[PDB]
């Protein structure tokens, strides 16, 4: 990566809005973290709950559907870490809710395994499929922690 | 083997 893209990715991760605004161009808004998993700025902003940065990147042409090296999209990151507002922003901008990574994990697998009831609910309202099996043969329901009976009920 | 996604739950 050029130094500028590196700084952009770090700023997206840190939620440094002003630096994002300075460095975000048509050429860099969908740049990829080559030294790592080829995450985009939107992958970082989504995973680290940087809401202002997520909104800015989306407005400026960031690809909600962009897959990293593992086939994860920013929605996977938001759901894994319980960032409800970010998840809603991505979904409202057309994010595919049944998107599957290289291991066939979906956002619902993430939200279910991580005990995020409201995100599970959001995903289901948008057509997320609780019967989708990952590479291990596990559905999102299969991944729910024993104590999370509310999420079990929701997904069943 | 699937690594954890980029990100974290708590800002703190």
């Amino acid at each position: 990566n050029s130094e500028a893209d590196r700084q952009l990715l770090e700023a997206a991760k840190a939620g440094d809005v002003e630096t994002v605004k300075k460095l975000c161009t048509v050429q860099s808004v969908n740049c990829r973290d080559i030294e790592g998993r080829q995450s985009t700025p939107l992958h970082f902003a989504a995973g680290y709950n940087r809401v202002s940065v997520v909104e800015y990147l989306l407005q400026h042409g960031a690809d909600v559907h962009a897959k990293d090296k593992g086939g994860l999209v920013p929605l996977h990151n938001a759901c894994s870490y319980g960032h409800y507002e970010v998840a809603e922003l991505l979904v409202k901008h057309g994010a595919v809710v049944n998107v599957a990574d290289l291991w066939k994990f979906t956002p619902l697998h993430e939200a279910a395994a991580k005990g995020k009831y409201e995100i599970c609910k959001l995903l289901l309202q948008h057509g997320a499929d609780p019967t989708k099996k990952n590479r291990d043969g596990n559905t999102p329901l299969d991944l729910v922690k024993d104590g999370d009976t509310d999420i079990q009920d929701l997904l069943r | 083997q699937r690594p954890p996604p980029i990100g974290q739950s708590f800002r703190s």
